[PDB]
C-alpha cells in the first residue's frame, strides 16, 4: 500500500537511487494502490519522527514504513515500538539505531527488526568459543539492561554442553565506575576472554581502565556483541587490535539491498492478505483526538527471492546474515568470517596470533610445537562427530594433510591428542606460563640428514 | 539557576501543594541560588498528545524529574510508557505513581524507572512473611498473569530458597479464558491448601466464582489474595473472611505527592552539592546528543539515605523501590472491610480484633493433610 521509507544518514546514501528499486520491479502487482515516498530527516530527536507518523498516517492513511537510523542509539527503537504499538502499523528498523537489541517486545505492537537475538548472538559466540576451545573465560556485566537472562543462558549453554567451560565468578558493575571496587574485581580476573556487557562509552572506559591497569594482555582476549561495538563509522581510542565482534551490519549487502528485502516482505504479506482478505486498507485517522486483523503473525515464514527471512516469535529474523569481524592493524574492522543456515562459517579458522595490539605491547610466549605420533605419548584421535569438541583434558592439533599423491596442496585437518607428554607440556604451560602451539608433522619421521637436507 | 518541574493532569490543588513544598524545601537547604519553577500540562486521555506536550515543553525546559501522578484512567490504558522512554532518551527518571506492574518496573525494558512504589510482587514476599505468621510451608502457586508473573515466581524461589522448602505446584496460563475448572480440580487434588491467587480484578473474580461452584469455599480453603484481587467486583465476588492486603499512604496521594517532591529536592540539593553539573539539553530543535551523565545521576540517586519523611522512612532498594513500607492485611468480615493487621518494616501486628477465616472458627485451620 501507501508505505514511507525515511531513512538517516548512513553511509551517504542518497534519496534517489531507491525510487526505481520498485519502480521497473513489481510485475504482477495485485494490490493496486500501492506507492512509496522516500524520505530523510536530518535530526534525531523523537519530536520529528513523532511529526511524520502524525501527518503521514493522516497522509492519506500510509499503511507501511520502513526507518534506518544513522545514529547509535537504542531508545529510538523503543519509540518505534511505541508507535507501532499504538497506530498498529508494520515498522520494520533496518539498521543503525533503528533495530538495535531491546529487552522483550509488545505482543500488541508489530514492529519488526532485521538482526538476530542477543541469544542467538551468544550462541554464535560460544560456537566460536567452541571452535577455538577457548574454555577458560569470564563474565563482565554492568547495568546495562537484559542482563539477568544473558547470565541465565549463558549459565544453561554451558549446562547444555559437552565442554565443561571454565566460568570464572561473573563480574557485577552495581554502580558507576569508583576504581576502588571495581579495580578489586578487575585484579580477580585471570582467564582469557572476557565477556563484557555494556554501552560503547562505557565500553571505552573499561577498555582504557585495563588498559590503566594492564589488563590488556595477549591472554585477556576481548568478544563483545554489536550492541556494544555498534556502527562502523566510529572507532574511539584504547581498543585492542583484533577486537573480537559479531554483527549484521553488512557494508556488502548494503542499505538498498535490505530496504528491497523489507518492500519484497511486505508485497508477500499483502499479496496473502489479498488472497486470504478483503479490506486491504486498515489505518488510523488521526492523533489527536483519541483493529481487524494483525500483520505481526500473518507473515511467520516469509522467503522473498529465496533468501531466508522468516520471522521469530520475538520479531526477529530466524536466519540473519551474522558477520564476524575483528580489528586489523589499520584500526579498521576487518570482516572476517560469516553465518551459514546451521555450521559456522570461519574462513579465518587459523587464528592469528596478534602480537602487537598496540604500539609497545610484545608477546613472545608462542611457541610453535610439531610433533609425531607415538602409542604411549602422543595420541591423536578424532574430534567428536556431533559436536566437534575434544575433551577437555586433551589439545587440539592440526595437520597439512595433502589429498592426492601427485598434488602438494591440502587442508589442515583439526583432531584431538591426549598423552604423556601432553599433560607434561600442559603442566609446563600452567608453570612456565606460556601459549602451546601444536600442530603435526607431514613430511614424515623424526629427523634424518639426506645430503644437508632433514 | 531556575529548575521547572513538569505536572500532570489529575487535578488542580497538587500543583499548589507541590509549590508550597517548593517554598518549604527551598527554606532548609542552605542560601544556594537555585530557583525552582513548574510547567503544567491539559487535560488528555491518551498519552500521545500528552507526550507530544512534554517534548514540545519538558524538554527545553530541562526538568529534572516528571513525577507521574494519574493512577484513575477512565479507560483501561494506564499507560506512562511515551513520556517514560522521551525522558529516557536523554536518560531522565520518571516517579512513576499510578501503577505496581511489575512490566513497567523491569529495568530491562525501561531505563530509568525510579519511582517510590513497589510492584506488587512484593506483597508475595510478605506473603513469605505469612509463611512466618502461622508457620505454614506448603504453598501452590496460581499466577493468571504472565509478564509480572515470572518475575514473581523467580522472586517467589529465590525466597522460598531460603527455608528450603518447595511449592507444591506452579500455575501460569493465559487470562481471559474461563474454563479453568479442570486446573480447580488439579488444585483440588493437591494436599496443600494455600491458595496463592495473583491475577486482575475481573480474571480473579471470574476464576473465585468458579472456585465457589466447584465446592472451594468450604473449611480449610484457606485464600491469600491482594490489591488488584480485592479491587471493584472482585471485592463483590470475595467471601466473608478472606484475608487480603492494603498499602498505607498509596491512596493517600497528598502525603505520598508532598515527600515525593521532598525526595525529588532533597535530591536536587544533593546533587547541587556534588561536582560535575551537567544539564540535560534543549533536545527539541538541533540537538542529536544525549545527556550522558543519566547513569551518573543514577549513581546519585540510588545512593539516598533518610531519617524523616511525610509517608514514613523512604528509602530506596537495590531496585529503586520503598524498603519495607506500612502494610495493612484486610479481612472482609461478613462483605464489610475490617483491618485485623498491620506490618512494620518486619513485623506482623495484629489489632485487638479476630482473623475469621472463610471456613471455620477464628482458629487457624491444619490444612496438611496426613496423605
Ligand atoms: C541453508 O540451509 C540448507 C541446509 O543446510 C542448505 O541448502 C539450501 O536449502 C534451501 C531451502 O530453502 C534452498 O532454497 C537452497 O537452494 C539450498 N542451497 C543449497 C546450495 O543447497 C544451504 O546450503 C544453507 N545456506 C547456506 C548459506 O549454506
Ligand atoms: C518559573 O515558574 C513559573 C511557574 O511555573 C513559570 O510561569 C508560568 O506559569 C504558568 C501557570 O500560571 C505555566 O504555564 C508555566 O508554569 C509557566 N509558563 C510557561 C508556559 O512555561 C515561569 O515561566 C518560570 N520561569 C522560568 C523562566 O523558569
Ligand atoms: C509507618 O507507620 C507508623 C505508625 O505508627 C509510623 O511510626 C510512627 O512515626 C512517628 C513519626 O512520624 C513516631 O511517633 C513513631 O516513629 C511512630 N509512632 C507510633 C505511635 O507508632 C512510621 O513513621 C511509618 N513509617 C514507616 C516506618 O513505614
Ligand atoms: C517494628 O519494627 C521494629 C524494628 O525492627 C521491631 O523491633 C525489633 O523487634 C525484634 C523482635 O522482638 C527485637 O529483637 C528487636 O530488638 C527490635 N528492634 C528494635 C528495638 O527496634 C518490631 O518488632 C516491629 N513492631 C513491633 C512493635 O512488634
Ligand atoms: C534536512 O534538514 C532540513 C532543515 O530544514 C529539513 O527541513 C529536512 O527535512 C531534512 N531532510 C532532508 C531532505 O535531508
Ligand atoms: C510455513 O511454510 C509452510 C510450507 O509453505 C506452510 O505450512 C505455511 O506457509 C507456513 N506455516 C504455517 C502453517 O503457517
Ligand atoms: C585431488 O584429486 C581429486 C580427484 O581427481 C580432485 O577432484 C582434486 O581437485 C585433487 N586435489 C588437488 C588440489 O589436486
Ligand atoms: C597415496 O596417498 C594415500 C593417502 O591419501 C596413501 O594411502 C597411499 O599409500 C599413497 N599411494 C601410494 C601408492 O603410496
Ligand atoms: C471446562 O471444560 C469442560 C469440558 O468442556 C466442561 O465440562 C466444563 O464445564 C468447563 N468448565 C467451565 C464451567 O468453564
Ligand atoms: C457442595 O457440596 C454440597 C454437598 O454435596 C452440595 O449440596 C452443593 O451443591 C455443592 N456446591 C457446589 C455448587 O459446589
Ligand atoms: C491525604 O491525607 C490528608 C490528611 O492527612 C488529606 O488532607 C488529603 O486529602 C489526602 N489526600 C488524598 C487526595 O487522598
Ligand atoms: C568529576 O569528573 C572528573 C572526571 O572528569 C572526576 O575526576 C571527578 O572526581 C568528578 N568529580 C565529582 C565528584 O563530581
Amino acid at each position: 500500500l501507501n508505505i514511507a521509507v525515511l531513512l538517516g544518514h548512513s553511509h551517504d546514501v542518497t534519496e534517489r537511487e531507491l525510487r526505481n528499486l520498485w519502480g521497473p520491479e513489481q510485475a504482477t502487482g495485485l494490490p493496486l494502490d500501492v506507492n512509496v515516498v522516500a524520505l530523510l530527516m536530518n535530526r534525531t530527536d523523537p519530536k520529528s519522527l513523532i511529526t511524520h507518523v502524525c501527518d503521514l498516517m493522516s497522509g492519506a492513511r500510509i499503511h507501511g514504513l520502513v526507518f534506518g537510523d544513522d545514529t547509535d542509539q537504542e531508545a529510538v527503537a523503543q519509540m518505534l515500538d511505541f508507535i507501532s504499538s499504538q497506530t498498529f502499523i508494520p515498522i520494520l528498523g533496518i539498521a543503525g539505531g533503528a533495530s538495535m537489541i531491546m529487552a522483550d517486545k509488545d505482543p500488541t505492537s508489530t514492529f519488526f527488526q532485521f538482526g538476530a537475538s542477543i541469544q542467538q548472538q551468544a550462541t554464535v559466540m560460544l560456537k566460536i568459543m567452541q571452535d577455538y576451545d577457548w574454555h577458560v573465560f569470564s563474565l563482565v556485566t554492568t547495568i546495562f539492561p537484559g542482563y539477568r537472562d544473558f547470565i541465565s543462558f549463558i549459565k544453561t549453554t554451558v549446562d547444555n554442553s559437552f565442554v565443561g567451560w571454565d566460568m570464572q565468578n561473573v563480574i557485577t558493575l552495581d554502580t558507576s565506575f569508583e576504581d576502588a571496587k571495581t579495580q578489586v574485581q578487575l585484579k580477580k580476573i585471570h582467564s582469557s576472554v572476557i565477556l563484557l556487557y555494556c554501552s560503547k562509552d562505557e565500553a571505552v572506559l573499561i577498555l582504557s581502565e585495563a588498559r590503566s591497569l594492564g589488563l590488556t594482555g595477549y591472554d585477556f582476549f576481548w568478544i563483545v556483541p554489536s550492541l556494544v561495538s555498534g556502527n562502523t563509522e566510529l572507532i574511539p581510542k584504547e581498543f585492542p587490535s583484533g577486537l573480537i565482534s559479531v554483527s549484521y551490519d553488512d557494508w556488502d549487502y548494503s542499505l538498498e539491498a535490505r530496504v528491497r528485502d523489507g518492500l519484497g516482505i511486505l508485497t508477500t504479506a499483502a499479496s496473502s492478505m489479498l488472497e486470504k482478505f478483503s479490506y486491504i486498507p486498515e489505518a488510523k485517522a488521526s492523533c489527536y483526538g483519541q483493529p481487524l486483523h494483525t500483520l505481526h503473525q500473518f507473515m511467520v515464514n516469509v522467503t522473498w527471492d529465496g533468501k531466508d527471512l522468516s520471522f521469530t516469535e520475538e520479531g526477529y529474523q530466524v536466519h540473519p546474515r551474522l558477520v564476524v569481524i575483528v580489528l586489523n592493524k589499520d584500526r579498521e574492522w576487518e570482516k572476517v568470517g560469516k553465518w551459514e543456515n546451521q555450521t559456522l562459517s570461519l574462513r579465518h579458522a587459523v587464528w592469528p596470533r596478534y602480537k602487537s595490539f598496540s604500539d609497545c605491547e610484545p608477546d613472545d610466549n608462542h611457541l610453535s610445537i610439531v610433533t609425531l605420533e607415538e602409542a604411549p605419548f602422543v595420541i591423536v584421535e578424532d574430534i567428536d562427530p556431533l559436536t566437534e569438541t575434544c575433551v577437555r583434558n586433551t589439545v587440539p592439533c592440526r595437520k597439512f594433510v595433502k589429498i592426492n599423491n601427485s598434488t602438494n596442496e591440502g587442508m589442515n585437518v583439526k583432531k584431538c591428542c591426549k598423552g604423556f607428554c601432553i599433560d607434561i607440556l600442559k603442566k609446563l604451560s600452567r608453570t612456565v606460563k606460556f601459549t602451546y602451539d601444536l600442530y603435526l608433522v607431514t613430511n614424515g619421521k623424526h629427523g634424518k640428514k639426506v645430503n644437508n637436507v632433514w | 539557576k531556575i529548575v521547572n518541574i513538569g505536572a500532570v493532569l489529575s487535578t488542580r490543588k497538587h500543583e499548589q501543594m507541590f509549590r508550597e513544598a517548593v517554598n518549604q524545601a527551598n527554606k532548609r537547604h542552605g542560601s544556594w541560588k537555585i530557583q525552582l519553577n513548574a510547567t503544567s500540562v491539559t487535560h488528555k486521555p491518551n498519552a500521545i498528545q500528552m507526550a507530544l506536550s512534554v517534548c514540545e515543553d519538558l524538554i527545553s525546559s530541562q526538568v529534572y524529574a516528571i513525577l507521574v501522578s494519574h493512577p484513575p484512567t477512565p479507560n483501561d490504558h494506564f499507560t506512562p510508557t511515551p513520556v517514560s522512554y522521551t525522558a529516557g532518551f536523554y536518560r531522565i527518571p520518571v516517579l512513576g505513581l499510578t501503577t505496581r506492574m511489575s512490566i513497567y518496573s523491569d529495568k530491562s525494558i525501561h531505563l530509568s524507572f525510579l519511582r517510590t512504589v513497589p510492584p506488587y510482587s512484593h506483597q508475595s514476599s510478605v506473603w513469605f512473611e505469612m509463611m512466618r505468621v502461622y508457620n505454614w510451608n506448603h504453598i501452590i502457586l496460581l499466577v493468571s498473569d504472565d509478564h509480572e508473573g515470572r518475575a514473581a515466581q523467580k522472586r517467589l524461589e529465590t525466597l522460598l530458597e531460603e527455608r528450603e522448602s518447595k511449592a507444591e505446584k506452579v500455575l501460569q496460563f493465559d487470562p481471559g479464558t474461563k474454563n479453568v475448572t479442570a486446573l480447580l480440580m488439579e488444585a483440588r487434588e493437591l494436599e496443600a491448601r494455600v491458595i496463592i491467587l495473583s491475577a486482575s480484578e475481573d480474571d480473579a473474580a471470574t476464576v473465585y466464582r468458579a472456585a465457589a461452584m466447584l465446592n472451594m469455599t468450604g473449611s480449610g480453603y484457606v485464600w491469600l489474595v491482594g490489591e488488584r484481587e480485592i479491587s471493584g467486583n472482585a471485592l463483590r465476588y470475595a467471601p466473608d473472611g478472606i484475608i487480603g492486603l492494603q498499602l498505607i499512604n498509596g491512596k493517600n496521594e497528598s502525603a505520598h505527592i508532598s515527600d515525593a517532591v521532598g525526595v525529588v529536592a532533597q535530591a536536587v540539593h544533593e546533587l547541587l552539592e556534588k561536582e560535575n553539573i551537567t544539564d540535560p539539553p534543549r533536545g527539541c530543535v538541533g540537538n542529536t546528543n544525549i545527556w550522558k551523565t543519566g547513569p551518573l545521576f543514577k549513581r546519585v540517586l540510588m545512593s539516598s539515605k533518610y531519617a524523616d519523611g511525610v509517608t514514613g522512612r523512604v528509602e530506596f532498594n537495590e531496585d529503586g523501590d520503598r524498603k519495607f513500607a506500612n502494610y495493612s492485611i484486610m479481612n472482609l468480615q461478613n462483605r464489610k472491610l475490617v483491618q485485623v493487621g498491620i506490618y512494620n518494616g518486619t513485623h506482623v501486628i495484629p489489632n485487638d480484633r479476630k482473623i475469621i477465616w472463610p471456613g471455620g472458627e477464628t482458629e487457624k485451620p491444619r490444612g496438611y493433610q496426613m496423605s
